[PDB]
């Protein structure tokens, strides 16, 4: 099924529902990130990702309702939560193919400003990852996919995940992904060179440390700010 | 900068705490029936203020008193094009303060906002619902700004482009 | 439409100068000489040898209610507030649960006082006591905080 | 209107009504109007000497002395030509449109005539954009006050032309949504990759300015422009000329117009809050 | 246990007469909507109207049948059924403020008013013009008066005020009474004196009520904290910190039990036991209901005692600012709550 409607996307495009349908049910079947075939990435690789890129980014004449980017954001989200290794990942190869995506980055950053996951249609469990996070950690796995974002956005970027690593408790199972992502944006991005809104990140790094909490997830949090701070150091004085 | 989770929790309970009001005639005035914590002429009916902080900037202001609550609320503004859409977001509140029952036309000085809210919204409105308009407003506005954030750096890309691409 | 007479008299306000204001009490045998409060000596070398549960009650026992003076208050609150922020996370509990009632609403005084003026990390300690001191004192004890004419 | 008209309404509404009355054989009509535009034009559209068959559309440029360096005096000429008549008193430059003696296909001088203050700009361009094609390193920059408080230099080297504008932002929460607008100007060439490059200093000016007597201060900017010679070639000159003189107004425009784009928005975010309260209301 | 909504909005005051065949409520207005009790159903009889005010207290008197109100105008009106209406009969209180309560005497002589002028004000009959002059009650006071409540003696008189006490005051009046017994209060009680002043200054006396015995007085606070004064044991007081919003309004459903209830929305009981000397909960008196989870849906704001007295109460009666009357059994509570105990 998801080999023909992603060949039935790029060849029939007049038809609006039939399109909009099939991104939303490819959304669904993707949505609890269960491996597939090796030949399903004929149809559902790279040039698939680029057909969806091209219409988030300049929509199609038909779509006057403008639904269709809104749905093939969420496609690739869901496409990309059963891809592991960044590196060998299809639809980042779509990303750093194209010329300029800036309207795939301002819509991200709209649904991580309220940590709502628009793939998670239905309440069936194993519940997976956070599709929204999963991709950025994806992102900023390589400094070639990092550059998409423009300067104002990234500032943006980093006012969101330091506004949610401290508004969160501890226990929860998100703080350790935005810690993974903000480790991520270090690497991958020159963070040291401008240093936008380290003093606050400094000051809540040091508090998680001292949290005294003994759940396991506490100890995963605690045990990748270490990591952090190890790797750069700048990270762990004190906030001056 | 501690968490929000127990911060909601502190204010929910000090304002279930200061919503314990009545209807109260005026000593001073023939027949007026006035909140006393704004006019603040009888110090007996004036309860203590009590403040409650995540940090320095953020924080919370409960003066109570028999007839009436202002809870005036600070904001975090991190850098300034936040300050701006704060003070604009509170400005378009506050013009709709008679729909908004429980607002203050203007902020009490060193707070973003204040509400007020007096013994006659309790008998009518729902006291409950009330304090969770008060929380949900917290949580949310910070989520609310970075949406204009992003909305403005939208914008300023177009404007950019529809100057460029006549080149 | 405008008046063109003297409308100045309007502006000086009489109710300044009125006999019926209200005039609340104080503790006449603290004027002269005020309560101690917790001696720093005493809750310090307590906390030396990490005594803290003992240092808490030391600091809880004497507290300058009656007191008219500001200072003594001042350094009363930076005592207990320094102690209340040295604590381990785990053994807050372990404190809340020892004290007695008038203890426990003493303390809630104290903890909404700390909220004024916070440090960097003052305030994410006292949201913590504010939460076990709740989990037994509940909201009357906040009241007792509204009402309290004589401050801590 | 996202980009700003370089053509004066007033001028074309006003002088089509003439050619459109005089040539259904109507009798001409008395005028005086006294007008502006940005930048501090003064425009004067008048009946020289009552005679109601001459119109005369002067203007008041101030910084003219700047323009008539340059060669703007002959750049005008080589467009209206036979229209271009003396000063009227306390004015820079004069046209004169006889009702009588209209040519037909009228739509083009009108046309020009709104773009009066364009064409003294386009001087100082088009001198500038010809050093660069002749080759011509080492002439001297030109200084040209727009503004009062403003100024923008000129300066041309052997493969780029560089435009310069020392704007100002009166009040503070300009000057803040004014670097969230030329921090973008800066990254224009990722989707326009042919574009000029830009850039932007906020107090203090570039390298090549600190010893002109430059300004600085805390709401001052400093802008520049890079155009090469896909722009600066004969068949551009005018589209790229047509916009650069219009790009101090074009971003204080959108910092107006910004400002209603959030009023906009926060009387829909307040509407959103409003149906929360409502649930207390039984 | 029932809960019959007269309205959507407060009820300031009520009362009954002596068959708890009528009832007399204040809608949040200037009216007195008298309600009889047909059956199962409540059928509104009369409204009386005369206040430039919102009411805030009324008391029935059960003999002689006359409803006596106070009100935000500065009036009170005493009231007699002549045929079919009731009529009302005027009332020269000489204060400058606004009343806030009201109290039929026990001998239906004189009642007390009492106002935010600083005063109380102690009325009686005139024939010789029809009207019911008062005198004041104003030496220690310094602010608003909330709650009122008669000795069983007819004249001595306590008072819980908004100056953080609950004095006790002799409200004799030697043209319509002789001069009275003494008591374990004191013997000297002319007019206007203080026989007792609590010490606790935190918190506003909302509610007080004497006992039946006339011996023990107890008040409610804002403070979250009911208190007792005996005076049998030297006027020492007993108080009982809550660990809940305060409460409103008292009354001793025997002489040792009382039943409080206000901004918790629900009664609960309180026991004093003399020879240890104190006061002890007793628990919450409605079970919880199968957000809020009792009757009233908001506060209470006075408590009355139907059947029984003050001696032995088997029902009493709430009113609450969610315009609602509930009627309490007390027996059904004991049964219905085997862990409840009256004392």
């Amino acid at each position: 099924l998801p080999v023909e409607l992603a060949r039935d996307m790029q060849t029939d495009t007049q038809d609006h529902q039939k399109l909009c349908y099939s991104a939303l049910i490819l959304a669904m079947v993707f949505s609890m990130g269960e491996a597939v075939p090796y030949a399903h990435y004929e149809h559902l690789g790279t040039p698939f990702a680029q057909f969806l890129l091209n219409i988030v980014e300049d929509g199609l004449p038909l779509d006057t309702t403008e639904q269709l980017p809104d749905l093939c954001v969420n496609l690739l989200l869901a496409l990309n939560l059963h891809l592991p290794a960044a590196d060998q990942n299809v639809i980042m190869a779509a990303l750093s193919k194209h010329a300029n995506v800036k309207i795939f980055s301002e819509k991200l950053l709209l649904l991580l400003n309220r940590g709502d996951d628009p793939v998670r249609i239905f309440k069936h469990e194993p519940q997976p990852p956070h599709s929204v996070l999963k991709f950025l950690q994806d992102v900023f796995g390589s400094p070639a996919t990092a550059a998409i974002f423009y300067h104002t956005d990234m500032m943006a970027l980093i006012d969101i995940t330091v506004r949610h690593i401290a508004d969160l408790s501890p226990g929860d199972k998100l703080r350790m992904e935005y810690l993974s992502l903000m480790h991520a944006i270090v690497r991958t991005t020159p963070y040291l060179q401008h240093r936008h809104r380290l003093p606050d990140l400094q000051a809540i790094l040091r508090r998680i440390l001292n949290e005294e909490e003994t759940s396991p997830q506490c100890q995963m949090d605690r045990m990748i700010v270490r990591e952090m701070c190890k790797e750069f150091l700048v990270l762990g004085e004190a906030p001056s | 900068t501690a968490t929000l989770r127990p911060y909601l929790s502190a204010v929910r309970a000090t304002l279930q705490a200061a919503l314990c009001l009545e209807n109260f005639s005026s000593q001073v005035v023939e027949r007026h029936n006035k909140p006393e914590v704004e006019v603040r002429s009888s110090k007996e009916l004036l309860l203590q203020p009590v403040t409650i902080s995540r940090n320095e900037k953020e924080k919370v202001l409960i003066e109570g008193s028999i007839n009436s609550v202002r809870v005036s609320i600070a904001v975090k503004q991190a850098d300034e094009i936040e300050k701006i859409l704060c003070h604009k977001f509170m400005r378009f509140m506050m013009m709709r303060a008679e729909n908004f029952f429980i607002l203050r036309r203007k902020p009490v000085e060193g707070y973003d906002i204040s509400f007020l809210i007096t013994n006659f919204h309790t008998e009518q409105m729902y006291k409950h619902k009330l304090v969770d308009f008060v929380i949900h407003f917290m949580e949310e506005i910070d989520k609310e700004i970075s949406e204009m954030k992003l909305s403005v750096n939208a914008r300023a890309r177009i404007v950019a482009e529809e100057f460029l691409k006549n080149f | 439409a405008r008046n063109t007479l003297s409308s100045r008299f309007r502006r000086v306000d009489i109710d300044e100068f009125d006999e019926n204001k209200f005039v609340d009490e104080q503790e006449e045998a603290a004027a002269a000489a005020a309560e101690p409060g917790p001696d720093p000596s005493e809750v310090d070398g307590l906390l030396r040898q990490g005594d803290m549960l003992r240092a808490f009650h030391a600091a809880l026992r004497n507290s300058p209610v009656n007191t008219k003076n500001q200072a003594v208050k001042e350094r009363a609150q930076g005592v207990v507030l320094k102690v209340l922020t040295n604590f381990k996370s785990s053994e807050i509990e372990q404190a809340v649960q020892s004290l007695d009632r008038n203890g426990v609403d003493l303390l809630m005084k104290y903890i909404y006082k700390g909220f004024e003026k916070p440090t960097e990390n003052s305030s994410a300690v006292l949201l913590q006591w504010h939460e076990k001191a709740l989990a037994v004192g509940g909201l009357g004890s906040i009241i007792r905080v509204l009402t309290a004419r004589k401050t801590v | 209107m996202i980009l700003l008209e370089v053509n004066n309404r007033i001028i074309e509404e006003t002088l089509a009504l003439k050619f459109e009355n005089a040539a259904a054989g109507n009798k001409p009509e008395a005028v005086e109007v006294t007008f502006a535009d940005f930048d501090g034009v003064l425009y004067h559209i008048s009946n020289p000497n009552g005679d109601k068959t001459k119109v005369m559309v002067s203007i008041s440029l101030k910084f003219y002395k700047e323009l008539q360096a340059h060669g703007a005096d002959e750049l005008l000429k080589r467009v209206y030509g036979s229209f271009l008549v003396n000063p009227e008193s306390g004015y820079n430059v004069s046209l004169l449109y006889d009702l009588e003696n209209l040519p037909a296909s009228k739509d083009s001088i009108v046309h020009q005539a709104g773009m009066l203050k364009r064409n003294c700009f386009a001087s100082v361009f088009e001198k500038y954009f010809q050093f660069q094609e002749e080759g011509k390193e080492g002439e001297n920059r030109a200084v040209i006050h727009y503004r009062d408080d403003e100024t923008m230099y000129v300066e041309s080297k052997k493969d780029r032309v560089t435009v310069v504008f020392s704007t100002v932002f009166k009040d503070d929460d300009d000057v803040v949504i004014g670097k969230v607008f030329m921090q973008e100007f800066k990254e224009g060439r990722r989707a326009s990759h042919t574009a000029p490059q830009v850039l932007f200093s906020h107090r203090e000016p570039p390298l090549e300015l600190k010893d002109t007597d430059a300004a600085v201060g805390d709401n001052i900017g400093y802008i520049t422009f890079v155009l090469f010679p896909r722009h600066t070639n004969a068949s551009a000159r005018d589209n790229t000329i047509n916009l650069i003189h219009t790009f101090r107004d074009y971003l204080h425009y959108h910092i107006k117009c910004s400002k209603a784009y959030i009023h906009t928005r926060m009387r829909a975010k307040t509407s959103d809050f409003l149906k929360v309260l409502n649930r207390a209301r039984p | 246990m029932a809960y019959h909504s007269f309205l959507v909005e407060p009820i300031s005051c009520h009362a009954w007469n002596k068959d708890r065949t009528q009832i007399a409520i204040c809608p949040n207005n200037h009216e007195v909507h008298i309600y009889e009790k047909s059956g199962a159903k409540w059928t509104k009889v009369h409204e009386l109207k005369e206040h430039n005010g919102q009411v805030t207290g009324i008391d029935w008197a059960p003999e002689s049948n006359r409803i006596v109100t106070c009100g935000t105008d500065r009036n009170a009106y005493v009231w007699t059924l002549k045929g079919r209406t009731w009529k009302p009969t005027l009332v020269i209180l000489r204060i400058n403020r606004a009343a806030r309560c009201v109290r039929w005497a026990p001998n239906e002589n004189k009642f007390a008013v009492g106002s935010g002028s600083r005063v109380i004000s102690i009325c009686y009959f005139e024939q010789e013009n029809d009207w019911w002059v008062c005198k004041h009650i104003k030496k220690p006071i310094r602010s608003t008066v909330l709650s009122l409540d008669w000795h069983p003696n007819n004249v001595l008189l306590a008072a819980g005020s908004c100056d953080f006490k609950c004095r006790i005051f002799s409200a004799y009046i030697k043209e319509v009474e002789e001069r009275p017994a003494p008591t374990p209060w004191g013997s000297k009680m002319p007019f206007g004196e203080l026989m007792f002043e609590s010490s606790s200054s935190c918190g506003w006396v909302h509610g007080v009520c004497f006992s039946a015995s006339g011996s023990r007085v107890a008040w409610v606070s804002h403070d979250s904290t009911v208190c007792l004064a005996d005076a049998d044991k030297k006027m020492a007081v007993a108080t009982l910190a809550s660990e809940t919003l305060p409460l409103l309004a008292l009354t001793f459903i025997t002489d040792n039990s009382l039943v409080a209830a206000g901004h918790d929305c629900f009664p609960v009981l309180f026991t004093y036991d003399a020879a240890a000397g104190m006061l002890s909960f007793g628990g919450r008196l409605d079970v919880p209901k199968q957000g809020l989870d009792s009757l009233h849906k908001n506060s209470v704001s006075q408590i009355s005692v139907l059947s029984g007295g003050k001696a032995k109460c088997s029902q009493f009666c709430t009113t609450g600012m969610d315009g609602g009357m509930s009627i309490w059994d007390v027996k059904s509570l004991e049964s219905a709550l085997k862990d409840l105990k009256i004392k």
